[PDB]
């Protein structure tokens, strides 16, 4: 489970993950302290022990790791990825390989957080070298968008390796 | 450059 949006994905108490914020659609450091599927057990016994999925299919409650305010919060194993820890180089960055990467969109020439992308293009010239993404909020998605920070790429992680 | 740094929140 390499490039070319490998969809992969598995949480557990402790791994770092990146996680989306569902009101600007960015990823961010999310330190995970609870995996789960909100199943009484089957039934309704006041526990809430058993998982009706698998550790995949189940659901996942994170601490953001840079923002402790925010505190736990849920999301689900497609709006959250394990913490992108490896560099996706210039010369692997695959048209239409889903990343999540430096952008911010209050100032597109500027770092923000993280924002999941699919790569639109590929260009380089004399003076700079450039990548253009589709870019995806948690609203709308901006097509064609002008990646400056070419050294920060991330990909999706591995489930377990 | 092979930094990651966040900023703001919309939540």
């Amino acid at each position: 489970g390499m490039w070319d949006e490998t969809e992969l994905g598995l949480y557990k108490v402790n791994e770092y993950v990146d996680a989306r914020d569902t009101n600007m659609g960015a990823w961010f450091e999310a330190q995970v302290v609870r995996v789960t599927r909100k199943a009484p057990s089957r039934d309704e016994p006041c526990s809430s022990t058993s998982r009706p999925a698998l550790e995949e299919d189940v659901i996942y409650h994170v601490k953001y790791d840079d923002y402790p305010e925010n505190g736990v919060v849920q999301m689900n194993s497609r709006d959250v990825r394990a913490r992108a820890r490896t560099i996706i180089k210039w010369q692997d960055l695959e048209v239409g390989q889903v990343v999540m990467l430096n952008y911010n969109p209050d100032n597109p020439k500027e770092r923000g957080f993280w924002y999941d992308a699919e790569i639109s293009r590929k260009r380089e010239t004399r003076t700079a070298r450039e990548l253009y993404a589709n870019v995806v909020l948690g609203d709308d998605s901006l097509n064609d968008c002008r990646i400056i920070f070419v050294d920060e790429v991330f990909k999706i992680e591995r489930p377990g390796e | 450059a092979r930094t990651k740094q966040t900023a703001r929140k919309s939540t």
